[PDB]
């Protein structure tokens, strides 16, 4: 029925050299004496001070410049590990469908977005002055340097899973079930179908709906065959997903989404990792101050806007169409 | 032994499982009562598959595109 | 309704130019892993 895949090895893109930059503080704001006209009208002063300006500065220049490298290195990374929500069509064939393990710094986090990622890099000075004043031409400029050159520019954010437990979107019905099935793609995509589950429960599944499911081995059982699909657990019902995944309930990690906004929300936990996603109708008003586990998400017209006391933290997000995701499903069930 | 392949129709392609090793005489009919002279099945942009031919050595396997088009008069056109 | 169309494609050394036979009112997004199998 299907081909065989070998586990050839994952290609390494050029990491980060996550390390400390340092930068030394500027001069110190060197006393000038008065000019003096009677030893000024022949024809320490201002110029020695100004070369040393001009040395400062071309010294920050070259420390931009590496700061910037590196930069490119994680963006780099970054894009390579997480691809637009359209160059995966391609993917399932090649080499790096199953490229992600257990052991490798990308386990289980999954694409949603663009916006700002704050350059795990260091970045300290060591500054050792007791409110001693610096020159003010250098002291703007490397402030002028440290706000800026701080934080990537619009780089693929993450939305890992390895420690949430629980995920559950708010506001429209299918903005919701696009960064859902976006970030479900993403993710079954990039790991070994025999390492995570998924599950699925919704009343209309089969309608270019949730449907999508049909071709996926990664919501597959050991040792049943269900006819036609690998296991269907794509049903309608709650616990009769629950007891379709009790005995599977116990690591292969399990993603539990639920297309229904009431039948008994958060009714199978509360366990050790086992996710579980959940579309809500309407928000709570005053969380005591929402565990970043467990968190709450409302989806804007590009915005994945998360709940805190509103910290876009998405400023372009990634969705996906259905079609799109029939595709996927329709591609990747060969190998 | 079943294959679940993209059928196409005149468009809206279905989703149908197959055996892996029949002759076409009969899926043609069931095709025409699951979606819908005489059709064949083939890849989009591929010739005609022999009609008793079997879908297991011509090689078809899940997730292809198998179309519903009539018989050509015989050359292959490689 | 098929269209009998020429395609181009040059990315290894010049390029290669085959025509074909597509069936029309369907998401290009099915056949492109078809052309793309045939000229590559």
């Amino acid at each position: 029925s299907r081909l065989i895949f070998e586990h050839q090895r994952r290609l390494t893109p050029p990491t980060t050299r996550k390390g400390t930059i340092t930068i030394e503080p500027p001069p110190q704001l060197p006393r000038v004496v008065p000019p003096s006209l009677l030893r000024r009208v022949l024809p320490m002063r201002t110029e020695e001070v100004d070369a040393e300006r001009a040395d400062y500065l071309r010294y920050l220049s070259v420390v931009r410049d590496n700061v910037r490298a590196h930069a490119a290195e994680q963006r780099a990374a970054l894009e390579w590990s997480h691809p637009e929500p359209e160059v995966l069509a391609t993917i399932p064939g090649t080499r790096r469908q199953w490229e992600r393990d257990p052991r490798d710094r990308d386990f289980l986090v999954l694409r949603a977005g663009r916006h700002d990622v704050p350059l795990d890099a260091a970045l300290k000075v060591k500054d050792t002055a007791d409110e001693i004043d610096l020159e003010p031409v250098a002291h703007s400029a490397l402030r002028g340097l440290l706000d800026v050159q701080r934080t990537v520019r619009d780089a693929p954010t993450g939305l890992d899973v390895a420690k949430l437990a629980r995920i559950t979107v708010i506001g429209e019905a299918d903005e919701a079930r696009a960064a859902i099935r976006a970030w479900i793609a993403q993710a079954v995509t990039w790991h070994d179908p025999t390492m995570l589950g998924v599950a699925l429960a919704a009343p209309d599944l089969e309608s270019g709906d949730w449907s999508w499911l049909k071709w996926l081995p990664h919501v597959d059982v050991p040792n049943e065959a269900d006819g036609v699909g690998p296991a269907r657990y794509l049903t309608t019902s709650t616990a009769e997903l629950r007891e379709r995944l009790a005995p599977a309930l116990a690591l292969k990690h399990l993603l539990v989404v639920l297309d229904d906004p009431d039948a008994d929300p958060d009714d199978i936990a509360r366990l050790t990792g086992v996710t579980v996603i959940h579309r809500t109708t309407e928000l709570p008003n005053r969380e005591q101050y929402p565990d970043p586990e467990r968190p709450i998400l409302r989806v804007a017209d590009g915005r994945i806007e998360r709940w805190q006391v509103w910290q876009p933290c998405v400023d372009v997000a990634d969705a996906m169409s259905a079609a799109e995701a029939a595709h996927i499903a329709r591609r990747l069930s060969r190998w | 032994p079943i294959v679940r392949v993209a059928v196409l129709a005149g468009g809206r392609l279905t989703e149908m499982a197959l055996p892996s090793e029949l002759p076409l005489r009969e899926i043609l009919p069931a095709v025409q009562r699951i979606v819908q002279v005489r059709l064949s099945l083939a890849p989009i942009g591929g010739a005609p598959f022999s009609l008793d031919a079997t879908l297991d050595t011509v090689g078809v396997v899940d997730g292809d595109l198998l179309a519903l088009q009539a018989v050509p008069s015989g050359p292959p056109a490689p | 309704p098929i269209v009998r169309v020429a395609v181009l494609a040059a990315g290894d050394d010049g390029g290669r130019l085959t025509e074909m036979a597509l069936p029309s009112e369907l998401p290009l997004r099915e056949i492109l892993p078809a052309v793309q199998r045939i000229v590559q």
